């Protein structure tokens, strides 16, 4: 049993020991007949004869006899064994030398005979996929096969190109993404697309994706995306040579194109990041750059290149060894051959800093050589003598101003030195150090001229001063220039260790622990009103800090509570759609960190942000349950600490899982009758008391229902004044506890207004409400309006509530005057101004802000003196605080239909305040995407929402221009479809993102249907038109796919109709026979495509682009489309192959995200094959179809589906049954 | 008081 194989091998070598050819042949024949009668297992006998150690091509007769025997006895082996025998036979035959005498060549064709038999498809001993994968594994792409086999192996590999084409995307190398701070992953070894299986793919798919990587690297804030793309984890010094080479080539490309400041800053930042995170070696990049630039010729970008090098040399020279920075001298020798003298540039231009880069580099190198002295000294370059003399003379002069860039040059040159750096730093920082008297911050152009080391020194000084002042417990406010300069300096991302990570992780906790409450308020206001680009995790971390600060530390002050509430609301509302899930999935363990205990308004705002993000991202498409998702625990813990109900109109727009969650978890509501009875009883009890302490204790007791604002309304409705006791109760209750009183006052106001007359009875009530807001300063306008708009009324009550909001906003002059003045005397580009503080004092002096009930304190029969000191205010006011509330009010007014007319008046009167909005374009994009069903009929409501915030059937030229704008934006044009914008301060990091969002907003604002918009967008390519040049059609398809994927569902659903129209076309329906595979039918890069095959190929390519740019939720409709629409209309092989080409390449995505869809797709493919087999007389592409099915089972599906496919396979015709017999196993 | 890339606000 165990020794049978050993005995067989012993008999084999005993037979092989003979020398008589006739005797050997007779023994072989005897073994052959013993095998054919079943005396020996075929696997064992073939393995023994082939793995016998005595077999060698010198024994020609023995080799030939053994191979004819294995050919005779090879037919009874299971396919796994057959595959192993194929592998060992190729391994053995690989050892044959190229030069062999022809006297034995005919004797060594027995191996070719057995390989020919085993690779015959008709016999079907094993699946052809095993044979092709073994052959490809032994012989990779581009390797010429062994001369004995040649054409056999070549053509056998050549018969799998149809399968390799099915499993490939059309024009994949020319599809580019949009970088926003997945499907674009790349191999970190050779920049290859990860290809599944060993199939003979196209040649272009085996080349590195240098173009794609370069395009990604050219965009700002692409660091995280490129790390994710290349699969780099911040855990070890990977030191990617490919990444180093790409960075060097990008620098060379930029210098060649030099023949702006933001661009060079972007490169300097990219090199800084990649050198810091142990992904590149600076000396290695310098040496490679030197080799690449040697013998290039004209080089005009030397100053910019040396500035980029200085940005790292100055920062890292403090600790890094001097040997690393040595090759810079050789690079200077190459790029600066002049040996005469360089003239000193004018010091009145920003370029002066760039022109002094080499002198600064040498100064730093000389200083480093002066430390740890001896070894080697760096002599003065002969050319750079005038520059050194100029710097020395500038340092010698003790009276130097900021009119020119002498300060910047000295700071850049002498940053490393300590003694020579005090004078320029003092001259630069005293003006902002000096509330202090400094009002003019450092200019943005001056800041851009400085180096990274100078910027870090400036921020370190500012942070140290802030910490020292906070620890000193001094009441002096910070310098407005200092705050503005800090806000400006916190934009650069290369200083993350000190800029924003140190601002959030250390500075804010230190100020919190120091009990400053003035520094903390200034920092929070600065974050709210001056920070533009913050990483999402930093934003969420600060949101958690804000929530815990509001909860604890006894911050029972009106101003601090208001600042925390407003800041938290702005961060919650400003979250991105694609960022919510990754940011909130980290807090899955403890949602209470990112949630709140008492701010029902903040929790509801978070819920609304959740709903809009899930709607835009199509997270819930294909699902009808909330369990198993990340939203479940967050919603449950929101229901804790905050039970609330959602109105019908505001709940009907939520996704299905959200609606299902909120149908249950319903909270009972206090009845209006009981509310009115309680208010009347509290008023009668208030008027029945005569003491003072008893009233204060009774009406300020915690746990009593919050009815005191209702009592204030009831009092001054009939007596038109408030006693001193009312002020005492308001002071005692506290700002944090007044929120519940405002919340109940909202419902009481709605009930009272609904149950009231018209005319005088409303004019009086609205005048009372306006007086309470402004004259008495009881409650602040944005808080009141937010609490009104966050209610849960129905129908008539909802109309009354929104009417109250509109009347409170527009009827009096108090808010309109403030908005008009702020808009008329202020500008939003805060980084280009010098007198913001003077404008701020002007506005605040004209309109003072009251937060401690000053008006009510004054209007008491004995006047009451308020002695609560104010925290400093630097940036914010009521107009800027009202913007998120106005966004929410717009959303509610859109949700309710009868109040659509009031929204037009509100926009016409208060639309100028959006000039100060952070992300107006993104806000409109989200608003139009979310409310498409509601606004698709009210076309006039749009063009009014769009015109107020940013500011006829179009022909084909309009759509062509719209696509071409994004095409040229992605390509890169010197004029550009859009003017140059500062990505450090704009909402859009890239012109591509800016153009995409603007185009989507413009398309959604049109008064035409989504079907027409989508059909026209596809028709731009699918119907021949002028001004659509060829040879760039792939990027046109890329732009169309991007736009249509960003567009809502009624816009990208037309692809299914287009696909069906192509399926039912005569090109695929005709029964005309073709020679060979119809390659040109499915290939868009063909010579001449008539019209019908042109339409088919272009439709395939457009579908590939759309489904490559689509999300998984949008891809979830493909299985249902395939099962319901395409299944009963596919009857021909051409249609079957077309569907295989359509859906084939995208199985990998389904495998990674959604498996049930993959199973359904496989079952649908098998049913389609059965339908085609039944309808057609015979099958001509059995081999491609079976190869694709085997590849599917062996790579994606596995043995997952067997029961649903056995019945289908058993009903096929005998030829297909013979081919597909191994799928069942 | 060296200020490099690998420094932090905490002394």
């Amino acid at each position: 049993q165990e020794s049978h194989e050993q005995c067989i091998q012993w008999i084999v070598k005993f037979i092989h020991g003979q020398h008589s050819p006739k005797r050997i042949s007779f023994l072989y024949d005897c073994l052959a007949m013993a095998v054919e009668t079943g005396l020996l297992p075929p696997r064992l006998v073939c393995e023994s004869l082939i793995n016998s150690d005595t077999l060698e091509w010198e024994r020609t007769q023995l080799w030939a006899l053994t191979f004819k025997l294995v050919r005779k006895i090879i037919g009874g082996v299971d396919y796994k064994g057959v595959r192993d025998l194929l592998k060992v036979i190729l391994e053995k035959i690989l050892t044959i030398p190229n030069t062999v005498s022809s006297a034995v060549v005919q004797q060594l064709l027995a191996a070719r005979e057995v390989i020919a038999y085993i690779l015959e498809r008709n016999a079907c001993l094993l699946p052809a996929y095993f044979a092709v994968t073994e052959i490809r594994k032994l012989y990779p792409e581009g390797k010429l096969p062994h001369w004995l086999l040649g054409n056999l192996v070549s053509d056998f590999v050549d018969t799998f190109r149809p399968t390799a084409r099915i499993n490939s995307i059309c024009g994949r190398c020319s599809l580019l993404p949009v970088v926003n701070n997945n499907s674009w992953k790349l191999d970190p070894a050779t920049l290859r697309f990860p290809l599944k299986g060993l199939l003979p793919y196209d040649k272009d798919l085996f080349e590195p994706q240098t173009a794609l990587l370069r395009y990604v690297l050219e965009q700002p804030y692409s660091r995280d995306m490129v790390c994710n793309m290349l699969g780099l984890n911040k855990q070890h010094k990977q030191r990617c040579p490919v990444l180093e080479d790409q960075l060097v080539d990008l620098v060379v490309y930029a210098m060649e194109r030099s023949e702006s400041q933001l661009l060079w800053q972007h490169l300097s930042s990219q090199l800084i990041f990649f050198v810091l995170f142990q992904f590149a070696s600076f000396p290695h990049m310098v040496l490679s750059l030197h080799q690449k630039l040697a013998g290039r010729g004209l080089i005009k970008g030397r100053d910019h290149l040396m500035w980029v090098l200085l940005q790292f040399i100055s920062g890292s020279i403090q600790k890094n060894a001097l040997a690393d920075f040595l090759p810079v001298m050789k690079l200077f020798d190459l790029l600066y051959p002049e040996k005469e003298y360089i003239p000193v540039p004018d010091i009145n231009k920003p370029q002066s800093t760039h022109a002094f880069a080499m002198t600064c580099i040498w100064i730093h190198l000389n200083r480093k050589a002066q430390n740890d002295n001896s070894k080697l000294q760096i002599p003065i370059p002969h050319s750079l003598r005038l520059h050194h003399e100029f710097l020395q003379q500038s340092l010698r002069n003790k009276s130097l101003q900021m009119n020119d860039y002498k300060i910047a040059l000295l700071c850049n040159a002498y940053s490393t030195n300590s003694e020579c750096f005090t004078l320029p730093m003092g001259a630069l920082v005293e003006t902002i150090y000096g509330a202090s008297g400094s009002i003019t911050p450092l200019p943005m152009n001056l800041l851009d001229s400085l180096t990274v080391h100078a910027k870090m020194s400036l921020i370190h000084s500012i942070a140290t001063r802030v910490i020292k002042l906070a620890h000193a417990k001094s009441s002096v406010a910070l310098a407005p220039a200092l705050v503005e300069t800090y806000s400006r300096l916190l934009v650069y991302m290369e200083i993350e260790s000190l800029g924003i990570k140190g601002f959030i992780s250390q500075l804010l906790p230190t100020v919190f622990k120091s009990h400053a409450w003035g520094i903390l308020h200034t920092l929070l206001e600065m974050f709210s009103y001056r920070m533009h680009h913050i990483q999402p995790h930093y934003r969420v971390q600060l949101l958690s800090h804000l929530h815990t600060l509001a909860a604890v530390a006894q911050t029972n002050q009106n101003q601090l509570h208001l600042c925390v509430e407003s800041t938290a609301l702005r961060l919650i509302t400003a979250l991105g759609s694609s960022e919510v899930q990754p940011q909130f999935t980290r807090f899955l363990s403890d949602p209470k960190t990112v949630l709140s205990a008492e701010s029902e308004e903040l929790n509801r705002a978070l819920i609304l942000t959740l709903a809009r993000a899930t709607h835009v991202t199509d997270f819930f498409t294909g699902s009808d349950s909330i369990q198993g998702t990340w939203c479940k625990d967050i919603l449950q813990t929101i229901m804790s600490f905050t039970p609330h109900n959602w109105a019908s109109h505001t709940l009907s727009c939520f996704p299905g899982p959200l609606q299902a969650f909120f149908k249950q978890n319903n909270v009972p509501q206090e009845s209006r009758f009981n509310l009115k009875k309680n208010v009347e009883e509290e008023y009668r009890k208030w008027k029945s008391m005569s003491n003072e302490n008893d009233i204060i204790t009774h009406f300020s007791m915690q746990g009593s229902p919050p009815l005191f604002l209702c009592l204030l309304w009831k009092m001054l409705l009939e007596t038109d004044h408030i006693n001193q006791i009312g002020y005492r109760v308001l002071e005692r209750i506290g700002a944090r506890a007044l929120v519940a009183h405002v919340r109940t006052f909202a419902d009481f106001l709605v009930y009272e207004f609904s149950t009231s007359a018209g005319g005088q009875q409303l004019n009086k009530c609205i005048e009372i409400l306006n007086d309470m807001v402004w004259k008495y300063n009881i409650v602040t306008l944005d808080r009141l309006i937010l609490c009104l708009a966050m209610r849960s009324h129905e129908g008539n009550e909802a109309q009354v509530c929104y009417f109250i909001i509109q009347l409170l906003l527009l009827k009096p002059n108090d808010f309109r005057n403030r908005v008009s003045d702020f808009v008329k005397e202020n500008s939003p580009e805060h980084w280009l101004q010098n007198d913001w503080h003077t404008k701020h004092m002007n506005y605040h002096k004209k309109y003072p802000e009251k937060l401690y009930f000053e008006g009510l304190a004054e209007q008491v029969d004995p006047p009451v003196q308020i002695q609560s000191p104010y925290l400093p205010i630097y940036f914010g006011n009521v107009c800027l605080r009202f913007l998120p509330v106005f966004d929410i009010v717009i959303h509610r007014f859109l949700e309710l239909l009868p109040v659509s007319k009031s929204l037009e008046t509100l926009l016409d009167h208060l639309g100028g305040l959006y000039k100060f909005h952070d992300r107006p374009v993104t806000y409109l994009y989200n608003t139009l995407h979310y409310y498409e069903m509601h606004l698709r009929d009210r076309a006039f409501l749009k063009r009014k929402l769009v015109h107020a915030i940013i500011g006829w059937v179009p022909d084909d030229t309009y759509y062509c221009r719209l696509i071409g704008r994004l095409v040229d934006t992605m390509a890169g044009k010197s004029p550009g479809p859009f003017p140059n914008c500062d990505w450090r301060f704009n909402e859009f990091p890239n012109p591509a993102a800016h153009a995409l969002h603007v185009t989507c907003v413009e398309l959604m604002a049109l008064a035409v249907s989504g079907k027409e918009v989508g059909n026209a967008l596809l028709n731009v390519v699918l119907k021949s038109q002028p001004l659509v040049p060829r040879e760039n059609i792939t990027a046109w398809m890329n732009a169309i796919g991007l736009i249509i994927t960003a567009l809502p569902e009624p816009y990208w659903i037309v692809l299914h109709d287009r696909i069906v129209s192509v399926i039912s076309s005569p090109s695929l329906t005709s029964e005309t026979e073709w020679v060979g595979y119809p390659f040109r039918l499915f290939d868009f890069t063909a010579c001449h495509q008539s019209y019908s095959e042109m339409s088919c190929s272009y439709t395939l390519a457009l579908a590939h682009a759309v489904w490559h740019h689509s999300s998984i939720g949008q891809l979830s409709l493909i299985p249902k489309f395939l099962t319901e629409v395409l299944l009963p209309i596919v009857k021909t092989e051409f249609q079957l192959l077309y569907v295989y080409h359509l859906v084939g390449p995208f199985l990998q995505r389904f495998q990674q995200e959604r498996t049930r869809c993959m199973i359904e797709i496989g079952v649908a493919f098998y049913d389609m094959l059965l339908n085609v087999d039944q309808c057609s007389t015979h099958l001509n592409y059995m081999d491609p179809i079976c190869d694709f099915l085997y590849h599917m089972k062996y790579m994606f599906t596995g043995d997952s589906v067997k029961e649903q496919v056995e019945k289908i396979i058993c009903n096929l015709k005998p030829a297909l049954k013979l081919r597909l017999r191994f799928i069942t196993h | 008081p060296s200020i490099h890339f690998w420094s932090t606000l905490s002394p």
